[PDB]
RNA sequence: UGAAGAGUUUGAUCAUGGCUCAGAUUGAACGCUGGCGGCAGGCCUAACACAUGCAAGUCGAACGGUAACAGGAAGAAGCUUGCUUCUUUGCUGACGAGUGGCGGACGGGUGAGUAAUGUCUGGGAAACUGCCUGAUGGAGGGGGAUAACUACUGGAAACGGUAGCUAAUACCGCAUAACGUCGCAAGACCAAAGAGGGGGACCUUCGGGCCUCUUGCCAUCGGAUGUGCCCAGAUGGGAUUAGCUAGUAGGUGGGGUAACGGCUCACCUAGGCGACGAUCCCUAGCUGGUCUGAGAGGAUGACCAGCCACACUGGAACUGAGACACGGUCCAGACUCCUACGGGAGGCAGCAGUGGGGAAUAUUGCACAAUGGGCGCAAGCCUGAUGCAGCCAUGCCGCGUGUAUGAAGAAGGCCUUCGGGUUGUAAAGUACUUUCAGCGGGGAGGAAGGGAGUAAAGUUAAUACCUUUGCUCAUUGACGUUACCCGCAGAAGAAGCACCGGCUAACUCCGUGCCAGCAGCCGCGGUAAUACGGAGGGUGCAAGCGUUAAUCGGAAUUACUGGGCGUAAAGCGCACGCAGGCGGUUUGUUAAGUCAGAUGUGAAAUCCCCGGGCUCAACCUGGGAACUGCAUCUGAUACUGGC
């Protein structure tokens, strides 16, 4: 009949067209930092790092990745730019 | 510390671990005679200097690997 | 259950008058009482001790009218707090409401008293009680209700009791048909100080 | 979710009604944290009605538990 | 601290030895019989499938709309012609669905799977919390669809596909950035909504503004129960079951979560488990407890309290504080009902009913009145939960089936020192009295909040609205022939079943003649059979009696307590070596064994022991014991262990 499954069958796709859209968007802004370590310059990579944090903060301040995953992604990429010459 | 024991090494085939044998020291619950009863622990050791047949001192901790909830403290006696 | 049928057979097996059909038919017997239970006993006598132990098991409970399950249930309260079971059991059987109403004189037998207790006529501590499985408290009141005081059977029960001796462990005012139960009796004051070696081993195994 | 409540005890014909501090998880009268007294509907020869421990209820009300209305006025008439 | 022993090999007699029994426990079973009140118990089998009906709904004090009732308005002026009808309209109290929200993960059912890193006890470190109930702040304004409804296209229809309308405390941005987070840093990031009532001064389409009471939104830190994760120590049986393990055991680089971890991907190693029993098979859910017995040690984990796992079967996903999700989704399998031929939809190991599988296991019960839980600011709604009746000897408990009168024994029978005896005072007929049931008249308590009043400097703007603990009044009941009280009739509605040579209480007449039969054991049965048949009499339990089974006992018959091996089972032909078991005579050290004293934990229930109430006990319970332990300190130091 109805219960909660009938609503969840349409509203979970409306969520997959908003929340999972931003999951994939954030993962693309992360992938674009692993290109900027091939620009021959440390300041061009630091430019692309502060181009990636503003979407990681949007998922951290909203409370989806705030327990460790935001601090893990920020630290992991901070090490890749502190590794450059 | 919560638990701290001494025992004897039986396997040294590991680069961050050893296997240690310890005694129960127990009265048999119906036949009344005392028994040694040997039980095994897989123990954390990142120095890799203690070896087989040596006597070691070990302490209980939070899990470090599967079946690995103890870590090395001292080498008590050297068996050569 | 309880026993039903011919009554003289009961007084014949108990070797004693039971107040059953015991008017002018009791005078100088001629009724097989103290003589002939059954018809045999003198020609092939077995004299078995299991048979006397079985006879004691009937004898000790039929006087109080209580059945086997009831008797072993009182024995359960006599066998706790060490032995001496015959004296500790006596205090329980003598504390029954059918036994106390019989000792107050309102019945010619414990069964006649038990049948007056069932007929809603008896009250204890100021309220009506219709069970004989009750136990009377010391210095508590037992009384008969007004609509039973003039009954010809009860009149004849108090008329029998006033021709006999008094039990000292209770008192009743015949001008009110009311009074108090003082204490549970003692086996050496109710009869005599003697040992009965069967009753201290009775029931179980 | 902890509350102070008058619990169903002894059910049929002659109930006793104990008063308890308990968590709202699962069952109506399952697990409890502290049992603090009894309402007891029987006054027959006894002064053992409406009893409550005034140290234990004060250790929960407004400091970890809520109070049920069927106890919220009982606390002012304890064995009165 | 509690205390069952006996029978049978033989000419036997003492030993030894198999077999068998009296008892207690049970949700038990067959059969005969079965009266009245109470407490408990009533598919441990196929984890087999289910007709009919019902089980988790709720909110108009967010609101697009209007199923319903009575009103307000507007029409037809109705026939149903003297009433207040018919038809519309959300105006209003309201509310059949729709949007939206809270909760659906609990309350019930069950033992198939599982010898388990499952579960219990006792600890531990890396881990959770929507709601409930506090605490500090915010409390501005927009943008974008759609169900209901109306049509198009197919169907008889549940309902698929497709165009159109439209509301929000729903949905998503911007500003703000808190009691949140980050970089040396300009900074970079996450919100939100009102709503119902009332009123002083003034304005007013006197609804609106403004103020204020009640109650909502958003963020962050608490309060406190409980959930995840891991480690000792234990769990049914087994070795004429010996091997089993490539994510198994270990390393080295990268990832995932609220956290642990071979949780997970890759590159390398040969480890790990196993005789203190791995592999594998049958059996079995775990604990509190229950419970046999002298006790040990097992057995047993239906009921009540707490865990595990299952939801016809397998495997996933969506959502949330919480799900490998009873009665949800979704795919596939096995089985079934409906068809107008489009195909569609299911699963009672819930509550009541029904068929299989069996030795064998409730009504197709009354109501939501109260109480719990869900929703509701609240009156209320929901409930096979729960109250509260029935059916069934299955156990236990209270209580029955009445009294008087009646013969040197009527009539019959049974046995005849043939004299008498005896069933039996029993019967006939004659008179008395009723517990329990049947049937009447009276009749509680579970009832309070709620409706009205009164009061409270109630929160305010003190006694408007509203609202609350008491008080004054009218009231709310399924059960019900109830609890309890008094009567109306009549012995009326009521007694079985083995047992009687000996163990084992009851006696020994005739018939049969090793047959017919009996039987637990010993043994009985060929011309008086104390044992069969047939008897009359006699004993014992009793709404039970006989006949069995499960699990124990007797059983020391697996031996700790507590054995057997010269010859009554078995000393292995002898010496060598050996994991394990035992170890001189002393001092010093340690406190693992042991022992002492503290702090905890062994939930509630329960045996035992002491008090109280139900008419007694059971039951409902106030208290003390106990769960001999397992942890965290402190302490003795004799002896075993260790140094």
């Amino acid at each position: 009949n109805i219960k909660s499954a009938k609503k969840r069958a349409i509203q979970s796709e409306k969520a997959r067209k908003h929340n999972a859209s931003r999951r994939s968007m954030m993962r693309t802004f992360i992938k674009k930092v692993y290109a900027a370590i091939e620009a021959g310059d440390k300041a061009a990579a630091q430019k692309a790092f502060n181009e990636m944090q503003p979407i990681v903060d949007r998922q951290a301040a909203k409370g989806l990745i705030h327990k460790n995953k935001a601090a893990r992604h920020k630290a992991n990429l901070t090490a890749q730019i502190n590794k450059l010459a | 510390k919560i638990r701290t024991l001494q025992g004897r090494v039986v396997s040294d085939k590991m680069e961050k671990s050893i296997v240690v044998a310890i005694e129960r020291f127990v009265k048999h619950p119906i036949y009344g005679k005392f028994i040694k009863r040997t039980t095994k622990l897989h123990v954390h050791d990142e120095n890799n200097e203690c070896g087989i047949g040596d006597v070691v001192e070990i302490r209980e901790c939070r899990p470090l690997s599967k079946t690995k909830s103890w870590t090395l403290v001292r080498v008590v006696e050297k068996a050569v | 259950a309880r026993y039903l049928g011919p009554k003289l057979k009961l007084s014949r097996r108990e070797g004693t008058d039971l107040f059953l059909k015991s008017g002018v038919r009791a005078i100088d017997t001629k009724c097989k009482i103290e003589q002939a239970p059954g018809q045999h006993g003198a020609r092939k006598p077995r004299l078995s001790d299991y048979g006397v132990q079985l006879r004691e098991k009937q004898k000790v409970r039929r006087i109080y009218g209580v059945l086997e399950r009831q008797f072993r249930n009182y024995y359960k309260e006599a066998a706790r707090l060490k032995g001496n079971t015959g004296e500790n059991l006596l205090a329980l059987l003598e504390g029954r409401l059918d036994n106390v109403v019989y000792r107050m004189g309102f019945g010619a037998t414990r069964a006649e008293a038990r049948q007056l207790v069932s007929h809603k006529a008896i009250m204890v501590n100021g309220r009506v009680v219709n069970i004989a499985s009750y136990q009377v408290s010391p210095n508590d009141v037992v009384s008969i209700r007004e609509k039973a005081k003039k009954q010809s059977r009860v009149k004849a029960a108090l008329e029998l009791a006033e021709q006999r001796e008094k039990p000292t462990w209770l008192e009743v005012d015949a001008g009110k048909m009311e009074g108090t139960f003082k204490r549970k009796p003692e086996r050496s004051d109710l009869s005599a100080d003697i040992n009965e070696h069967l009753i201290v081993e009775l029931y179980s195994k | 979710m902890v509350t102070i409540r008058l619990a169903r005890h002894g059910a049929k014909k002659r109930p006793f009604y104990q008063v308890v501090v308990a968590d709202s998880r699962n069952a109506r009268n399952g697990r409890f944290i502290e049992r603090v007294g009894f309402f007891n509907p029987i006054a027959s020869e006894k002064e053992e009605g409406t009893r409550l421990d005034l140290d234990r209820i004060a250790h929960w009300v407004g400091q970890g538990a809520t109070i049920s209305d069927r106890v919220a006025a009982l606390i002012k008439e304890v064995n009165k």
